[PDB]
RNA sequence: AUAUGGAUUCUUCACGGUAACGUAACUGAAUGUGGAGACGUCGGCGCGAGCCCUGGGAGGAGUUAUCUUUUCUUCUUAACAGCUUAUCACCCCGGAAUUGGUUUAUCCGGAGAUGGGGUCUUAUGGCUGGAAGAGGCCAGCACCUUUGCUGGCUCCGGUGCGCUUGUGACGGCCCGUGAAAAUCCACAGGAAGGAAUAGUUUUCAUGCCAGGUCGUACUGAUAACCGCAGCAGGUCUCCAAGGUGAACAGCCUCUAGUUGAUAGAAUAAUGUAGAUAAGGGAAGUCGGCAAAAUAGAUCCGUAACUUCGGGAUAAGGAUUGGCUCUAAGGGUCGGACGAUCAACUUAGAACUGGUACGGACAAGGGGAAUCUGACUGUCUAAUUAAAACAUAGCAUUGCGAUGGUCAGAAAGUGAUGUUGACGCAAU
RNA sequence: UUCAAAUGAGAACUUUGAAGACUGAAGUGGGGAAAGGUUCCACGUCAACAGCAGUUGGACGUGGGUUAGUCGAUCCUAAGA
């Protein structure tokens, strides 16, 4: 039955003007402005959410330690484990194929 | 409170008291969701307890 | 505000350089919905945070009050 | 379960001023305290005693200070003392009868 | 408006300080021809137009 | 700006886990890369918060002619911090037809399902600190005191297709696929720098200093704005209780807020606004104009025509109160069932009042045809809402960029054009 | 809309108490945006204004009142200039 008001001078229901109702130690209801929820960081190769990375607004990442923003692996953070594995496999196999093709081309030049 | 107690006992629920449609008073989709959840809960309980096997469970799930 | 549970850590906090004031608060509570008992909260006022140590033993609380440093300004009750 | 609860009422001020009857009040409580929905069913459950200044009700079956206050106010209304005497609580389960604020006539 | 600019607030302050009747000692001066404030402004009669 | 503690190093720039990955830390210049900022609408389902409803107990108030263990009311917990908490997603083992798992909604699996064990995001919730010392509800002190002061309680539960709102995983839709930038972080790379009786690390903790300028009252409207006014007009948005009832409808109520608009005395005619009427039932009138009749919900039943989607609530019939019962529809735990808990839907049967039972409120009149415009939509603000305009579909014409259709006084000028015949332009 | 008291030279219209009603949470409630600019509040006070009245007032006279590292502007860019 207790009705509430905006605590700021914006009277419209915009994306930055969202409120929730909270009961205070004074025994009354009051509005409380809620910030926009954070979005999980995404992988650079597949676009999926990154496991083990904290979910914060972009300015808030400057306030936390390096543990909350990385994982202990190559490309930890920016890329996910499956994509890192796939690019490792691709790198090794393509380098081996390049060596094979160079040897084959040298043999073909010699025989031709 | 007295009127609510009478309604819980079953009074004042006749055709002369109904003013919305049957769907408006109680959604048939809500009824179906309750019933199907009950059936799936029972089938899962029987399969996990071992009272039925998985092939019979699959057939009864489809039915 | 932070809660501390290590007694040695509490003593180090009381002897920290920036620490000047502490508060002793007494509460009357019930243990497992039984007989009344006495709870003592020691609150050390740091520069950034206020540290609270909660002791449910009256004798240990009295011993800790006796063991508090003398230059620390203690506000009782 | 059935732990005995004791409620005390202090009628000393109206009794000394001579507008109250502790024996009549105790008899009214005996006659009108309900157990399991009926009056006169106080068999080995509720005991009401009085000694001229204190009325004691010891109960083991669903008795509350709110009910005791309700019955005392009913008795006060029946004796037409509702506008002058009220039922106050001093501590838990101990109560008294007090006169309302009266200015001297002068 | 509540959230106003300083230029507007300064003009409002000047108008507030101008809002007054004549001092009584003006009327006692020799050869005084000023008998009332002919430029008096009220909030519900003439709008300031910014 | 900086110091101490912590951490790391004689294997210099950490260890652990098969892995997903974890942590109090654990150097990093040029350059490149990635992410966040950063995004439509609708529908159902899940979860949270506030509100709604309700029980025991401790206080206060009201009623008490009769009755009511009664009716109302207080019993609260912010930002921030620590631990913990999840749908989705991912990792290890394993190798599936008698195909299995599974949502309200039918998708997934040898590109590795079911199953067992784990990892992570912390929306969100719980415990504790903040914090009872606050706030709330009561009782008791002396007084001309414009002055002071003491005691108690503030606890434990329950419920749901409930309302509002936030959010998650989804599904539907498009010839519509539904912002940018400041800013922040991370990765790749390793120019370099750095220890033995001594170094490193200010992305770990603690300690020190600072944060300027302008706005901030109040109304926001049947009297603070505009309409020459203290004008029945106009003017964007947030919060939102109980009953009846499908319902933010109508009617009544709690919190809060008003009681404003020149008044008094009589009750003629004529009016403005609202009603009733014997018998007949459109005989009135240019014309059924206006009123009346209908109306909610349940059941039976429903024609021509048709683009097969509709027509349709077609039409035409029966019922509706109260009371006392009966039957059906579930959850949580245990090994044919038992214990316990709880909600509102439907159907049926007796009895009973009646001149009335959607008892006020609320709320389609229906049908047979003709002309006309396909439909939804739009305009003459202040006399015309239509057959007028638009529309989708159809058709014709111009143009391959040194171009078509247009613009500019001119220009090293411009629109289509971030365009290219499935396009643009003119009809 | 009504009764009583107070104030006042004067009360249908001011104040307090006692009553009857209304808005009925899509309000006649609690806040704001645009706009207004002191209308906010106190004291004093009735010539003119409040289409009656007036001791009352958004009227008249004299003053008081708007405090930010965290709410906004300030910064960024949008169609555009
Ligand atoms: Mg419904
Ligand atoms: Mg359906
Ligand atoms: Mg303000
Ligand atoms: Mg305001
Ligand atoms: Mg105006
Ligand atoms: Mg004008
Ligand atoms: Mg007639
Ligand atoms: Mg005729
Ligand atoms: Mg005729
Ligand atoms: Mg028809
Ligand atoms: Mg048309
Ligand atoms: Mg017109
Ligand atoms: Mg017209
Ligand atoms: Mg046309
Ligand atoms: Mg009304
Ligand atoms: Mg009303
Ligand atoms: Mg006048
Ligand atoms: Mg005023
Ligand atoms: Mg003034
Ligand atoms: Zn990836």
């Amino acid at each position: 039955a207790q009705r509430v008001t905006f605590r700021r001078r914006n009277p419209y229901n915009t994306r930055s003007n969202k409120i929730k109702v909270v009961k205070t130690p004074g025994g009354i209801l009051r509005a409380q402005h809620v910030k926009k929820l954070a979005t999980r960081p995404k992988c650079g190769d597949c676009g999926s959410a990154l496991q083990g990375i904290s979910t914060l607004r972009p300015r808030q990442y400057a306030t936390v330690s390096k543990t909350h923003k990385t994982v202990s692996r190559a490309y930890g953070g920016s890329r996910c484990a499956n994509c890192v594995k796939e690019r490792i496999i691709r790198a090794f196999l393509i380098e081996e194929q390049k060596i094979v093709k160079k040897v084959v081309k040298e043999q073909t030049e010699a025989a031709k | 409170r007295a009127h609510a107690q009478s309604k819980r006992e079953g009074r004042h629920s006749g055709y002369g008291k109904r003013k919305g449609t049957r769907e408006a008073r109680l959604p048939s989709q809500v009824v179906w969701i309750r019933r199907l959840r009950v059936l799936r809960r029972l089938l899962a309980k029987y399969r996990d307890a071992g009272k039925i096997d998985k092939h019979l469970y699959h057939v009864l799930y489809k039915e | 505000a932070r809660e501390i549970t290590d007694i040695k850590q509490f003593l180090e906090l009381t002897r920290r350089a920036d620490v000047k004031t502490a508060t002793v608060k007494i509460n009357k509570k019930l243990n497992k919905a039984g007989k009344p008992f006495r709870q003592t909260k020691f609150k050390v006022r740091g520069s950034s945070s206020l540290y609270t140590l909660v002791i449910n033993d009256a004798g240990k609380a009295k011993k800790l009050i006796q063991s508090l440093p003398p230059t620390l300004k203690v506000n009782r009750l | 379960q059935k732990i005995a609860k004791t409620f005390t009422v202090d009628v000393s001020s109206p009794t000394e001023n001579g507008v109250f009857d502790p024996a009549s009040y105790a008899k009214y409580l005996i006659d009108h305290i309900k157990v399991e929905g009926a009056v006169g069913n106080l068999g080995n459950a509720v005991t009401v005693t009085e000694d001229g200044t204190v009325v004691t009700v010891v109960s083991t079956a669903k008795f509350s200070g709110k009910y005791l206050k309700y019955l005392t106010k009913k008795y006060l209304k029946k004796n037409q003392l509702r506008d002058w005497i009220r039922f106050v609580s001093t501590k838990t389960n101990e109560y008294r009868l007090a006169f309302y604020q009266v200015t001297p006539e002068e | 408006a509540a959230q106003k600019s300083f230029r507007i607030k300064q003009k409002m302050a000047k108008a507030k300080k101008q809002n007054r009747p004549l001092p009584q000692w003006i009327r006692l001066r020799t050869n005084n021809t000023i008998r009332y404030n002919a430029k008096r402004r009220n909030w519900r009669r003439t709008k300031m137009n910014i």
